[PDB]
């Protein structure tokens, strides 16, 4: 079963004495129904909904990278709602082994 | 007992009381709640207690009803439904003063028992 | 186009003409009087009323209304 | 409706200025909503409706104590002997 | 264009608009049923007209089941998000997907058509012979929908199939819940249609299978063999979006997956050997009895399983989620009334306590909490999952606890009754009845009537 | 005064032991303190093992207790059923035609 | 962003709107299956017919199992029935002074009848 | 199919079988029972009642009719 | 393996459930022949099982049996308490 | 180990029912036996109308 | 023998044959089963 990812002790020691687990907002704000405005044709409702996506925010870390909004199923990927064609580009399902080959390297 | 015996880098709070305050909320107002036990208008931030500084790891923790009325508060510090009473309270205090536990259970249970048995019989 | 991206990009974008819906819901009101007009017809047809009066089937006493 | 103070187990933890903020109160008020009416009234409908659904409906009684004054002459007088507290009980 | 339109998310959305449409004529005929058991004696339906109301209890099982709830959770939802929650883009057969739903539509048709043109007269949604061949024309039609309806539901499963052959991802939960349920239409659709051929024989070729030599009980092994894995049809598409609303909702891992999914097959397996079940009174061999009521038992197992795996994933999740959302509360609720309905199939599934309770309402009750409830309940519940991806609106249902709590209340009041007038007791499939069962019949009546103008203040 | 000396008794008795852990977990350094904050999703509080058995076991107690209570005070037993004698049953069934 | 009536609705605490709608919807219920049968007045609900089936079950001795058990309950304990307090039928809203004259002498007849067999029968 | 609850008995009439049911009644009295199997226009109008006698009572009984 | 959980069968028993697929196909032969066995060797044997006089006691019977045999409570027990039907009506 | 209150909470609610059930046959016994409300020689033939 | 007004006759009820007796106990032998099951199991739906 899963139980979360392996830690060792030499990890869990920090570099100062004032580290503490940073305090970033995991709530991406308020929101509501998508109010369109009445001078945006049809186009540009579009522009709209897509600018509005909750799957396409994330939140920054202190470090510069961002945890992305994450699902446990592709479900959640696609535009809401979903447009006709999604999946133009093959979602990629990324596996992890240990095994290496030299080509890649450089010496 | 997660924070007693089991993990030791998270604040532990100081129990104000072992029964939950009784509060009128308003829909529309935010409330801050006292998650250290220290403040003095409890069940609430004072301004001077461990969440009001940002003390030892202790935030004031919002809460906002969703309808007016009267709400119970928890006083023990770690209610799971915290800000709001669930009963940990009394758990928590039994966990403290287990043989006052076992007569308050067992005298639950006693009328538990009697009126259930007394109306099917 | 940005105005083909969505299914339905009309009623999504909420611009579509009322009408669709009225039709869709008129099509579930035809759907249930066929449910209710074959009754009425059987009943008159076998016996000459669109509805029973309650009980009538029965005996009923004099002052019975 | 003016609700009171209760100072709690810790008087010096409810001793500081509350401010705008609520103050504690007596736990009564939490099961009387602050004696709001319509949270009695709904409290009353609470009971009728627990009633029914266990019970039936007993509000039904008081246009039912003729026909069942009857129903129950028609049991002693016509209806299998019963006996002892099988009297009480009447279909 | 409308009708020409391949697009699979589309015919997803046709499949649950249509559901909704027929479902009104289902409900109709489902108030007309307790309108008339309100009390003893006719109310709305003349006692020269009893055979309207045996019309109306057999198009109100075959509607809601073939139409309304098997289109609603194997047609409009798997078609929406199946080829979403596989990795490809689209369905693998994008025409065929387009001829079923205008193939269910055009069965629809010709069933609501025979109401109004020929004589009413009903048999009921198992259509057993002598009585279904003796009848008039309207049993010729409800045949033909039947069978255009088989068609319709084979090839939308050899759809599902095909998308082991392109899945691009995993295989989740609710995937194998369709694949199974197309594995038990393939394997069960056949069976059925030639028992329905054999009654249409006799119908319309003078065919003498159902006449004194021959046994009428072989219609109910024929019938029953195909029927049993239906309910299971209906039911497994559910249980695939409780696992995805509770992982999803909760942000939990679903717990035990592989046993999850064993638990799946492992019921289609059992689901197909224990048709018997529906055929106790018939006077079957002491042998053959206890077999089939050793083997319906075992299906407890692994739906038990399935009940635990769903609880923990409620268990421990986190209390600042707001809990009070539509989807949440009915997929909790269909734990609760799936248990009382399971458990009142376990007490039917002993032989001997169903000669008391066959062709009785607690039977009704039975499948009424499984499928009124609780499948009816699942795909809510999973339409309102989907709210943002499918993008409809104009309703109060997301978040609306007085639609949940009265729902939950007054069907709990139409059915709870029906097995206490189980053992009164009161058959199945009658329209008078005795004085003294007029209090329970009255509760449910009233239950009824409240459930309809519930469903007014959606909009 | 006796309430007072088995409560400590009881007190000190069921102070929980740390648990031996069924989890493969790193030791944390020493000196680390606390380095979350209360804003943390709530973590359910949780009895420790001795106290959630003596307070399980009272309720057990109760419960049965109360039971025993009820049969032997609030109800009845069945007094002997009343002696069956030998009646006239009526002469005619009343829909028996004349 | 709502009409008004979800407006009306959703302002108020649930537990205070939740158990009066839960009972208007049930009241509402009855009344309008109640419209269609305003006063009618089966016979068999009469007073007169009640007596006969009363007659019926003495002399068919029926359901002495529950009459026994009923009785056996009662003696240990509380024992409640619905059929005690509630009425079994709906028109009895109606029928509160309602006979059927005709089956009131036949049956004094039939018990006047069965007295002399009772008679002869003694001997 | 032939139901009488009081005596335990719901046996499907099928043409075709002839099936077999064993009975023995303890205690006098008439139970009621319906048919328990959609039959046609008036399945709910062919009730079963079967009344219960003395040994002594049924021996007179079968022989005057 | 019966009413045995797998996880004890990996740790004691590592060598023999080294290839789990094998040992998968065990598990299904395993039960297939309980099943299989009980039918024709507990239900199908014909003319066995009548032996009613062996009935089996065992000694929890034999303790409650003489508990009661020792006081008067096992003949109060089967001593037939009625054997009229109607009572004399004084 | 809170699942265990539910099993002892449904083991307790289930027990309920076996004393019922219990005492009911006990009840059934006395009926044939001892009870007045079973009579013999009571129930005499209708006729045909 | 007939159904009598608002009764729950949870099993059945008025058995007259020994057959009859026997449904009756059946039901009430697994009756407190399927409470266990249904309480264990709802007692855990929460948080
Ligand atoms: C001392 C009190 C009495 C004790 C009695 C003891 C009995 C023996 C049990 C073993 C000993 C227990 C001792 C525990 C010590 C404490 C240990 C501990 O760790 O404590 C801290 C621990 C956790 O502390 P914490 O983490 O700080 O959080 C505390 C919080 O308070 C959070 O607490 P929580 O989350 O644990 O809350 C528990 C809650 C959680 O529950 C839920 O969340 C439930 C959610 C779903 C609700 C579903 C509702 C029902 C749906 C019905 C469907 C049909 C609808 C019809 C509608 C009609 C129209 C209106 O559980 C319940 O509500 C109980 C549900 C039980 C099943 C209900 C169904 C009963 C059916 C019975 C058969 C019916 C047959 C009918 C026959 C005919 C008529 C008679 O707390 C506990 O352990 C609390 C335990 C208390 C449980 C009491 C439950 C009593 C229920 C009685 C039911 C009676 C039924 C009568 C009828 C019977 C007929 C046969
Ligand atoms: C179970 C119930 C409770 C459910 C609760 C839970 C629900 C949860 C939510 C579920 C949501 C599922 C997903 C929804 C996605 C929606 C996507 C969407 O909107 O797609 C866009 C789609 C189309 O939008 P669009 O893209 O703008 O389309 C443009 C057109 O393609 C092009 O525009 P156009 O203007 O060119 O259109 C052409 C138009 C041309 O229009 C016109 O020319 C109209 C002229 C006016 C006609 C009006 C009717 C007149 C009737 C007269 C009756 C007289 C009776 C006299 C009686 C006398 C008695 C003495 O029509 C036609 O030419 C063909 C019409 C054929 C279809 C209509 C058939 C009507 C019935 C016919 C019956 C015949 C019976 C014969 C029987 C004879 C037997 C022998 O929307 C719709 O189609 C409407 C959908 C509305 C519902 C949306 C969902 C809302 C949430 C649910 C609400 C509750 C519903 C409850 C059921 C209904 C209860 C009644
Ligand atoms: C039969 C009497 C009928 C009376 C009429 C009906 C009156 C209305 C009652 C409405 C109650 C609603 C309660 C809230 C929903 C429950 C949800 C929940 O549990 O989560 C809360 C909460 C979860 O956290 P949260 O986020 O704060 O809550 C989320 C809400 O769902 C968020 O929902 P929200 O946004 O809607 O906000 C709701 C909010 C605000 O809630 C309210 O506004 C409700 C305030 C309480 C009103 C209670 C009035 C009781 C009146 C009784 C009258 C009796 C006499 C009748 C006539 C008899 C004639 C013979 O709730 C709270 O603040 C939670 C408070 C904790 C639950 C309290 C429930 C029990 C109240 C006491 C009942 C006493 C009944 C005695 C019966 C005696 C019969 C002779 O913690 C719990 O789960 C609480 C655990 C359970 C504690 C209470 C234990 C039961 C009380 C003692 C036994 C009483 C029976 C004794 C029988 C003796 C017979 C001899
Ligand atoms: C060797 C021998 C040789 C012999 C040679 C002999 C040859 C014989 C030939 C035999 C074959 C004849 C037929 C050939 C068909 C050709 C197809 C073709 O190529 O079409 C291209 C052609 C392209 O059209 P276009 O010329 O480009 O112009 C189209 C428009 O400009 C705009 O484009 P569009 O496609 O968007 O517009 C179409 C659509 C646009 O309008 C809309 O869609 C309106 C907006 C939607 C409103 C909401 C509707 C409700 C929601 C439905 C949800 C499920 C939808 C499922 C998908 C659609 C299924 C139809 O309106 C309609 O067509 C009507 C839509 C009807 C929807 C029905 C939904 C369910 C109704 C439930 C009724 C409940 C009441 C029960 C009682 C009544 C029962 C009937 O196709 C069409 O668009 C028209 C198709 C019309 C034929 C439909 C025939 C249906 C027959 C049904 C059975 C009736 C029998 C029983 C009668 C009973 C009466 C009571
Ligand atoms: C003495 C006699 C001895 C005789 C000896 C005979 C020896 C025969 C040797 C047979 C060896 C088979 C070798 C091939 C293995 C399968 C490989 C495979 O399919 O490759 C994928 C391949 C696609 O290639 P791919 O790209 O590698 O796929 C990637 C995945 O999609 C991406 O997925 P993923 O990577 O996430 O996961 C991988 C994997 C994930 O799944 C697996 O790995 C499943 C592994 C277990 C499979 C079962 C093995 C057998 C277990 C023991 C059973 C013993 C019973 C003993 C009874 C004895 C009674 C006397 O995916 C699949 O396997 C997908 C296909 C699953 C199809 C399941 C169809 C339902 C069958 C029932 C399920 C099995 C239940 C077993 C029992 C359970 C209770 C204990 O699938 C296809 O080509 C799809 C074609 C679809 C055709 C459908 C229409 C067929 C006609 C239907 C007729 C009616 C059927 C009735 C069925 C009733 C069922 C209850
Ligand atoms: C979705 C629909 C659906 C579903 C899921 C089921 C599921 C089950 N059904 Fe049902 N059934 C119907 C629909 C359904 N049924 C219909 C429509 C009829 C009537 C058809 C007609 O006559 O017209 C019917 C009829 C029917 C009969 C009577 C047939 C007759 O004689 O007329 C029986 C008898 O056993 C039965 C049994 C079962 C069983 C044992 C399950 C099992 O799957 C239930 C298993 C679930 C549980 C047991 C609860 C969950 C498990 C636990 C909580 C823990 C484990 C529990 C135990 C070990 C007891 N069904
Ligand atoms: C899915 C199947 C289904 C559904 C939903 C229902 C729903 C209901 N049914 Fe039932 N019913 C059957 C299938 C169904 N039924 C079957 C198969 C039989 C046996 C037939 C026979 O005897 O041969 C039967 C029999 C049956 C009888 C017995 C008839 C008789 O023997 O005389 C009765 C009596 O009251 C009844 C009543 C009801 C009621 C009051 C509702 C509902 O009103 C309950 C509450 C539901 C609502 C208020 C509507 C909710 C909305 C929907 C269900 C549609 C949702 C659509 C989407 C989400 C797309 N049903
Ligand atoms: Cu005969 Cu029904
Ligand atoms: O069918 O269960
Ligand atoms: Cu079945
Ligand atoms: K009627
Ligand atoms: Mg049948
Ligand atoms: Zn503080
Ligand atoms: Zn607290």
């Amino acid at each position: 079963i899963y139980e979360g990812q392996t830690v060792q002790e030499s990890e869990l020691i920090p570099q100062e004495d004032d580290w503490v687990i940073e305090e970033t907002n995991f709530c991406l704000g308020r929101n509501c129904y998508v109010r369109f405005r009445e001078e945006d044709d049809l186009a540009r409702r579009a522009l709209h909904q897509m600018d509005s996506q909750l799957n396409k925010m994330h939140t920054r870390l202190r470090d510069g990278t961002v945890i992305p909004y994450m699902s446990f199923h592709p479900d959640e990927m696609v535009d809401r709602p979903a447009p006709i064609h999604t999946f133009s580009e093959k979602p990629l399902l990324k596996w992890t082994w240990d095994e290496t080959y030299e080509e890649a390297y450089d010496d | 007992t997660w924070t007693e015996i089991w993990w030791e880098h998270d604040p532990t709070p100081k129990v104000a009381q072992y029964r939950p305050y009784v509060c009128t909320v308003e829909s529309g107002k935010v409330y801050w709640w006292c998650a250290c036990g220290e403040s003095k208008t409890q069940p609430w931030v004072d301004g001077h207690c461990k969440c009001s500084k940002r003390e030892g790891g202790f935030r004031p923790r919002r809460w906002e009803p969703e309808h007016d009325g009267v709400r119970l508060f928890c006083g023990c510090k770690s209610c799971f439904s915290s800000p709001t009473w669930n009963g940990g309270c009394f758990t928590k205090w039994m966990q403290s003063n287990p043989a006052g536990g076992m007569l308050y259970c067992f005298a639950a249970a006693f009328g538990f028992g009697t009126l259930t048995v007394y109306r099917k019989f | 186009n940005l105005e083909d991206h969505f299914d339905l990009a009309e009623y999504m974008m909420k611009m579509h003409n009322p009408m669709s819906e009225y039709l869709y819901w008129i099509a579930g009101f035809v759907s249930g009087l066929h449910g209710i007009l074959p009754l009425l017809h059987s009943n008159y047809y076998f016996s000459g009323m669109f509805l029973p009066r309650d009980n009538d089937n029965t005996q009923l006493c004099d002052d019975s209304w | 409706y003016t609700p009171s103070f209760e100072r709690g187990l810790n008087p010096e933890l409810t001793s500081g200025d509350y401010g705008d903020m609520p103050k504690p109160q007596p736990l009564i008020d939490f099961f009387t909503q602050n004696r709001n009416p319509w949270f009695g009234f709904a409290m009353f409908c609470g009971f009728n409706f627990l009633w029914w659904a266990f019970f039936g409906a007993w509000q039904i009684r008081p246009l039912w104590a003729s026909q069942r004054k009857s129903l129950a002459e028609a049991d002693r007088l016509y209806g299998p002997t019963k006996y002892g507290v099988g009297k009480k009980y009447i279909n | 264009f409308y009708i020409l339109v391949n697009n699979n998310k589309r015919i997803g959305i046709y499949y649950i608009k249509l559901s909704i449409i027929i479902g009104i004529l289902g409900i109709v005929l489902s108030y007309i049923i307790r309108v008339e058991l309100y009390n003893s004696g006719n109310r709305i339906i003349k006692y020269d007209n009893v055979n309207y109301y045996n019309m109306v209890i057999t198009l109100h099982g075959l509607l809601m089941i073939f139409y309304i709830i098997m289109p609603g959770l194997y047609g409009g939802i798997p078609l929406y998000i199946l080829p979403i929650l596989s990795v490809i883009t689209d369905i693998v057969l994008p025409r065929i997907n387009n001829i079923s739903i205008i193939i269910v539509l055009i069965s629809y048709i010709v069933v609501i058509n025979s109401i109004v043109i020929e004589y009413n007269i009903g048999t009921g949604w198992t259509l057993y012979p002598p009585l279904s061949i003796i009848g008039t024309v309207i049993v010729n039609m409800i045949l033909y929908g039947l069978i255009i309806i088989g068609i319709s539901s084979i090839i939308s499963a050899i759809n599902f199939m095909n998308i082991l052959i392109v899945i691009d991802g995993i295989i989740y939960v609710y995937i194998w819940s369709i694949i199974i349920t197309s594995v038990l239409l393939i394997i069960s659709l056949p069976i059925l249609n030639g028992i329905l051929l054999m009654i249409l024989s006799d119908i319309y070729f003078n065919s003498i299978y159902f006449i004194l030599n021959g046994d009428v009980v072989l219609y109910q092994h024929l019938f029953w063999y195909f029927g049993h894995p239906e309910v299971y049809i209906l039911i497994l598409p559910a249980f695939g979006i409780i696992s995805i609303i509770l992982s999803v909702l909760n942000n939990k891992i679903i717990f035990g997956m592989k046993s999850m999914i064993l638990a799946i097959i492992m019921i289609s397996i059992l689901g197909s050997i224990v048709w018997a079940h529906h055929i106790y009174t018939v006077g079957l061999e002491l042998d053959t009895k206890i077999y089939f009521n050793n083997l319906t038992l075992i299906i407890s197992i692994p739906t038990g399983n399935k009940i635990y795996n769903w609880i923990i994933l409620y268990i421990g999740s986190y209390n600042i989620l707001y809990n009070g959302y539509q989807s949440l509360i009915f997929s909790i609720m269909f734990i609760i009334i799936f248990i009382i309905g399971g458990i009142t199939g376990i007490i039917i599934s002993i032989d001997i306590i169903d000669i008391g309770l066959h062709d009785t309402y607690y039977i009704v009750s039975h499948f009424h909490y499984i499928l009124s409830i609780g499948a009816v309940i699942s795909l809510l519940a999973g339409i309102l999952l989907l709210k943002d991806i499918i993008g409809y609106y104009n309703v109060i249902i997301k978040i609306n606890k007085y639609f949940g709590l009265l729902l939950f209340i007054n069907i709990n009041i139409i059915f709870t009754p029906q097995f206490i007038i189980g053992f009164n007791v009161m058959p199945r499939r009658i329209l008078e009845y005795s004085d003294n069962i007029i209090v329970w019949n009255l509760i449910s009546s009233i239950g009824s009537i409240s459930t309809i103008l519930i469903l007014l203040s959606i909009f | 005064a006796v309430r007072s000396q088995i409560e400590a008794a009881v007190y000190k008795w069921t102070r929980p032991r740390p648990p031996r852990l069924g989890v493969a977990v790193p030791r944390s350094p020493p000196g680390t303190g606390i380095l979350f904050h209360t804003n943390m999703q709530t973590i359910r509080y949780s009895l420790s093992p001795k106290v959630w058995v003596l307070v399980t076991g009272a309720a057990l107690v109760g419960v049965f207790s109360g039971q025993r209570f009820a049969q032997t005070v609030l109800l009845s037993k069945n007094p002997p059923n009343p002696p069956r004698y030998r009646e006239k049953p009526p002469v005619r069934h009343p829909h028996t035609p004349d | 962003d709502f009409p008004w009536r979800w407006g009306f609705v959703a302002e108020k605490p649930f537990w205070v709107g939740a158990p009066i709608l839960v009972l208007g919807v049930l009241c509402l219920g009855h009344i309008i299956q109640t419209m269609g049968q305003i006063g009618v007045r089966p016979k068999r609900y009469t007073p007169e017919w009640v007596e006969a089936t009363k007659e019926r079950e003495r002399a068919e001795n029926t359901n002495p199992i529950t009459r026994y058990l009923d009785r056996r309950r009662a003696e240990r304990g509380p024992y409640y029935l619905m059929s005690n307090v509630l009425p079994y039928h709906p028109h009895f809203l109606w029928m509160r002074n309602s006979h059927d004259y005709e089956a009131a002498e036949a049956l004094a007849a039939r018990r006047e009848k069965d007295r002399e067999l009772a008679a002869k029968l003694e001997a | 199919s032939w139901s009488v609850p009081s005596l335990g008995i719901k046996c499907d009439a099928t043409p075709g079988r002839l099936v077999k049911i064993n009975t023995f009644i303890q205690r006098e009295g008439v139970f009621y029972g319906q048919c328990s199997e959609l039959c046609g226009t008036l399945h709910a109008f062919m009730p079963i009642v079967v009344e219960a006698v003395s040994p002594e009572a049924f021996a007179a009984h079968a022989k005057k009719w | 393996s019966i009413f045995t959980p797998m996880d004890w069968m990996f740790y004691y028993f590592p060598n023999y459930s080294r290839d789990k697929v094998a040992l998968m196909a065990r598990q299904i032969k395993i039960h297939f022949a309980i099943g299989f066995a009980l039918v024709f060797l507990v239900y199908h044997p014909p003319y066995k099982g009548a032996d009613y006089g062996n009935f089996h006691k065992s000694p929890l019977y034999w303790y409650k049996y003489n508990q009661l045999e020792r006081s008067g409570q096992l003949q109060e027990n089967l001593r037939i308490k009625r054997d009229w039907f109607y009572d004399e009506d004084p | 180990r809170d699942w265990l209150i539910g099993v002892m909470l449904g083991m307790y609610l289930g027990n309920l029912c076996v004393q019922q059930h219990r005492q009911y046959r006990v009840d059934m016994k006395l009926f044939y036996l001892e009870a007045p409300e079973h009579k013999i020689n009571w129930v005499k033939p209708r006729g045909d109308l | 023998d007939i159904p009598w007004p608002a009764r729950t006759d949870w099993g059945g009820h008025d058995p007259a044959t020994p057959f009859a007796e026997l449904m009756i106990n059946t039901h009430s032998m697994f009756w407190p089963v399927a409470i266990f099951i249904y309480v264990s199991a709802i007692y855990m739906v929460k948080k």
